RNA sequence: AACAGUUCGGGCCAAAUCCUGAAGAAAGCUAAAAAGCGCUGUUUGAUGAGCCUGCGUAGUAUUAGGUAGUUGGUUAGGUAAAGGCUGACCAAGCCAAUGAUGCUUAGCUGGUCUUUUCGGAUGAUCAGCCACACUGGGACUGAGACACGGCCCGGACUCCCACGGGGGGCAGCAGUGGGGAAUCUUGGACAAUGGGCGAAAGCCGAUCCAGCAAUAUCGCGUGAGUGAAGAAAGGCAAUGCCGCUUGUAAAGCUCUUUCGUCGAGUGCGCGAUCAUGACAGGACUCGAGGAAGAAGCCCCGGCUAACUCCGUGCCAGCAGCCGCGGUAAAACGGGGGGGGCAAGUGUUCUUCGGAAUGACUGGGCGUAAAGGGCACGUAGGCGGUGAAUCGGGUUGAAAGUGAAAGUCGCCAAAA
């Protein structure tokens, strides 16, 4: 959500910026974010604010799973969960490494819909696979998302970038 | 390349040529027809375990006045790790590729019959097995 | 009597039995004198079936002499050592299958 | 890997009206004679077993 | 196994001490414990001072269930 | 001391006394108020406060607060008491659960409702 | 272990941090020449020239100037073979260095050459 | 597992493999005289019991003496088995400052929680062992008890009685009443594993399943996507910049229907075993098929992420700590807004860490709490050298054991 980029202070990529969004948007980034982050030396834990706004970016990249808590769950600081759920959580981090949106779009999806691994169906959504693991969709989802990722591969990094 | 990856790269081209086949004339390599270099950084690897050692604790130990040796090099030390690495590596994925493309045609559901029995184990010498067949005896094979 | 017998072992509605020499008045999970391997009943995907025992102890205590209930005997006889049931005497008839 | 391979038919058991004695005698005769010359096999050959250790 | 005799006065209980370590290594020190032991021996033969061997037995009364053995280092009494 | 000291001696913990003393470890033991008695909580602070001294199950007699403003309670009101220590009055160390037996909770509040044992507006 | 041997260590640290270069320790030991050749030829110091073989007693040790805290241990203890790996970790440096020294059947070794025969014994003495 | 035999009386209303004597020890039976069983003894092996013992195994000294079967010895019994187990007699020991005897707490262990480690808290569920069975007391049978639904005795307590006497024991499973802060259904089935007797067909609230509990776990879901008329309302504002914001939020709209709901269809696998299904209105696969059935609490003075308006005025009240309240309260209360967590949250209780705040790892005692007024000396600790010997400690190697579950590494299935 937009209010989250605005308590960021920044830009957590909302789609389809509207006008007056694109306002405070500049508004905000341009003015807070430069003062904040531009010059100003604070003793106000300047290094557990960073803290606050990298733990707080990563969950909504990888969706909405509290990423402190998969701190807390091994004993160590960091990294090792890291590598591993970017080994594979299955839907959040292969779907749209690849071809979609990380959310409850490529989530829920391995809810009902399937995506047939080694034509196995694994409809966990938190899988981690590794070393020779072969990723399907179905054909009943082909014959649809053939279509939206060639719009995908084309009308958002042709058509957006060559308007861009 | 990553052998491995050649390996996929042959199984998915031969499979996608099966389904050419199936589907007909009409192809799709609509995607892989873009052959622009802006939109993709892809960066694939050649060499494998180049970004940092396996770890680096502080540790040492130290030789006499007199050494009489010659050390070794830490370049030369890292890459060897590296290639027990990549045996372990290969043949662990040929294992585990191999098993899901014999995979590829099997059961993994509500459904067996279930009346062999895989004769087995000997817990302090076991590199020898068995397996049982159905109501007939069977045994000495696999 | 060490009865050579077959203890559950597992988890509930989905178990996995045991092989252990233990004593007759013995509990079931009780005192055991020791494992012998396993055996799990559960259909399996890898040759899909059923895989578990061992060898070499069965045969010194079969010598000192345990007498062992059948349950066990269903795979004494599957993997040899034993002659097979003599309640092997006939077989269901109409198994049918379409998958 | 020294191990062998063979096939055993112990059926017909049920053969004439209310006659069980058949496979009766079998498990009787049959079952206890085999077990028993299975464990007197076992017995001479674990003991052989502990007369090579002793030997070693 | 080893040790000395302490008392006497038993008509063929003579009673001996011998000690140990109770070595609790949380911290980390040897340290001595005793534990005084009893042994029947016949043809009453010891003198408060002078060690001696042991060896064990089945019981031969309510305690002391030792037995005596040879007279290590029999010591001069004035 | 020396290592030879701490063999022959205990090295024992230092002690302490836990103030709250309810018959057991139990989280709430639940009583009867004998009397309600508004008191002055000592200096700085400067107020009336309302307590009530209630007879815990165990028997024995404690001060209790009753946390928010109202109270139905009447003589041999029966109430769940809390360990709850206030610092301003001296001598209460045990607190009221309100919405709970007989002392009702407040329905008014709106924020922290859960304490107070207010249902939903 | 000994308190002529704390005694003789001490005196070689104090003297070494005070500054002087050649010192001579009067109650002498065949454990404590033992270990002064073990610290020499580890590196820690110059000479160590014993005089009087028998029944009077006086070393001289002329010394180089390294670190050596080196405290001599009192009370006695156990030291296996296998289990060095993680008692000498209980020195200053825990990881890096210094040798726990160690006494055996087969003469007095320090860790290194412990671990390699495979032979225990009992601790002695630190080196930092 | 092997070796030797199972003969006669007699008694039990009738007879027995019931009892009882003799010899040898017993006992004979057959599925219409039939083999095959049994029983007794000799010899082993295994499992197990009994007994004994080294070591390790609470606090308390404002508990310093305790004990006369006591401590030993002989003799008889004793026991299946050594022994003050014992009677007798003999001799007077034994335990105690390494804390005996007292007094208080308590079932012990693998282990559960925490801690890097040590340690500390716990011993509940699950298993090893001991003990215990209304309270006491005994003893009999029996391989195997002093035996929880075996016996006798006393007590105490209940329950019926015809009135005499009988009867009663959930600390087996579920279930009532009691006390509490509060800890489940008066379920189902031997379907499986496991124990029992039966040569064989056959019997069990152990068990396996089921049942209620946000009691904890792990999950998985309460949608995807558009979506500016920035809707109305909501607040706040000099009431600038759509004034700010709720707010892409809703609304609308197109997908999607898993988890769960409805209806179908079974050697799939749990008996895949000969057969044996309670689980099972389970899954399994298929279909009606709508975002429709699924978002709450805590916090926003500092510690500590987050703030504003009004009410409030030393009253009310919050506070884990420091403290706020005497008309501008960001701390109390209400409206709005926001942070943290999420089918869970918050308070209290409970134990560890932080806590080097009992310091072995990991302290101090000059002025901060703490060096005794001083010494002597008992144990006790600790304490010179070189030479020799031994090999207890020490240390090197092997096997046994260190229950399994647990911790942990890996591996694989499992969600």
């Amino acid at each position: 959500r937009f209010q989250t980029c605005r308590l960021l202070s920044g830009n957590v990529w909302n789609r389809e910026l509207t006008i007056i969004q694109r306002r405070i948007l500049r508004r905000l980034r341009n003015r807070k974010r430069s003062i904040k982050k531009r010059k100003i030396y604070p003793k106000k834990y300047l290094t557990s604010y960073i803290q606050l706004q990298t733990t707080r970016k990563l969950p909504f990249f990888y969706g909405d799973l509290p990423i402190t808590e998969m701190h807390r769950g091994t004993k160590r600081t960091s990294y090792i969960p890291f590598l591993l759920n970017l080994e594979t959580r299955f839907d959040v981090i292969p779907l749209r490494l690849y071809f979609l949106e990380t959310i409850p779009q490529a989530r829920q999806l391995i809810s009902h819909r399937r995506v047939c691994v080694n034509k196995g169906m694994v409809s966990i959504t938190h899988f981690k696979l590794s070393h020779g693991d072969i990723i399907s969709f179905q054909e009943n989802n082909a014959i649809i998302r053939g279509e939206e990722i060639r719009r995908s591969f084309y009308k958002e990094i042709l058509v957006e970038k060559i308007i861009g | 390349i990553m052998r491995q990856r050649v390996h996929a790269i042959l199984f998915l081209k031969e499979d996608e040529e099966e389904e050419e086949r199936k589907l007909g004339r009409p192809l799709d390599d609509s995607v892989d027809r873009l052959l622009d270099e802006y939109p993709e950084f892809f960066i694939s690897h050649d060499r494998e375990f180049h970004v940092a050692s396996l770890n680096y604790k502080p540790d040492f130990k130290v030789m006499p006045e007199g050494w009489d040796g010659t050390i070794k090099d830490m370049d030369e030390v890292h890459y060897e790790i590296s290639k027990k690495e990549d045996d372990m590596l290969y043949e662990e994925f040929v294992r585990r590729f191999e098993f899901n493309k014999m995979k590829w045609r099997g059961e993994v559901m509500c459904h067996k019959y279930s009346r062999r029995r895989s004769s087995e184990g000997w817990k302090i010498t076991v590199e020898k097995l068995g397996a049982k067949g159905k109501r007939g005896a069977g045994g000495g094979w696999k | 009597v060490v009865r050579i017998r077959l203890s559950r072992f597992g988890c509930k509605n989905r178990p996995f039995f045991r092989v252990m020499a233990a004593d007759s008045r013995s509990p079931r999970d009780g005192k055991h004198l020791e494992v012998l391997g396993y055996f799990n009943p559960l259909p399996g995907q890898d040759g899909g079936k059923r895989m578990g025992l061992k060898f070499d102890r069965i045969k010194y205590w079969l010598s000192v002499g345990a007498q062992p209930s059948d349950p066990v005997q269903r795979l004494l006889f599957r993997s040899g050592l034993l002659p097979p049931p003599p309640m092997v005497a006939m077989g269901r008839k109409g198994g049918a299958r379409d998958t | 890997f020294l191990e062998p391979e063979y096939y055993i038919g112990s059926w017909e058991a049920p053969s004439d009206p209310k006659d069980a004695e058949r496979k009766l005698a079998q498990l009787r005769r049959d079952y206890a004679k085999k077990v028993r010359v299975y464990r007197k096999e076992y017995i001479h050959e674990i003991e052989m077993l502990r007369v090579e250790k002793q030997r070693k | 196994v080893i040790g000395t005799v302490v008392s006497n006065k038993m008509q063929k209980s003579v009673v001996v001490a011998v000690d140990r370590l109770f070595h609790n290594k949380i911290y980390n020190r040897y340290v001595k414990r005793t534990s005084k032991f009893m042994a029947h021996d016949d043809k009453d033969a010891c003198n408060i001072g002078d060690r001696v061997k042991l060896d064990p037995s089945r019981p031969l009364s309510k305690n002391k269930h030792w037995i005596v053995a040879e007279i290590i280092k029999k010591a001069r009494i004035y | 001391p020396t290592f030879n000291q701490l063999i022959r001696h205990g090295r024992e913990e230092k002690r302490r006394t836990d103030r709250t003393r309810a018959l057991d470890k139990c989280p709430q033991k639940t009583g009867v108020c004998l009397r309600v008695s508004t008191r002055t909580p000592k200096k700085p602070n400067s107020a009336l406060r309302k307590i009530a001294k209630v007879r815990l199950s165990n028997r024995h007699d404690i001060f209790a607060y009753i946390p928010g403003e109202g109270h139905n309670l009447q003589e041999h009101s029966t109430v769940l008491i809390r360990g709850g220590r206030v610092k301003d009055l001296p001598g209460v160390k045990f607190h009221c659960i309100r919405g709970v037996k007989d002392l009702m909770g407040i329905p008014g509040r709106r924020r922290g409702r859960s304490k107070y044992g207010a249902e939903k507006p | 272990g000994r308190r002529i041997l704390n005694d003789a260590l001490r005196t070689i640290v104090n003297a070494e941090r005070r500054g002087k270069a050649s010192v001579e320790l009067k109650p002498i030991s065949t454990v404590m020449s033992s270990f002064l050749r073990i610290m020499k030829e580890k590196g820690y110091i110059k000479n160590f020239q014993v005089y009087d073989p028998h029944r009077v007693g006086r070393i001289t040790v002329d010394l180089q100037g390294r670190v050596n805290d080196c405290k001599a241990l009192t009370y006695r203890q156990d030291v296996r073979a296998k289990e060095i790996e993680k008692y000498t970790e209980r020195t200053l440096p825990t990881r890096q260095w210094g040798y726990v020294v160690i006494t055996t059947p087969d003469g007095i070794l320090d860790h290194e050459e412990a671990i390699k025969r495979n032979v225990g014994g009992q601790v002695l003495g630190f080196f930092y």
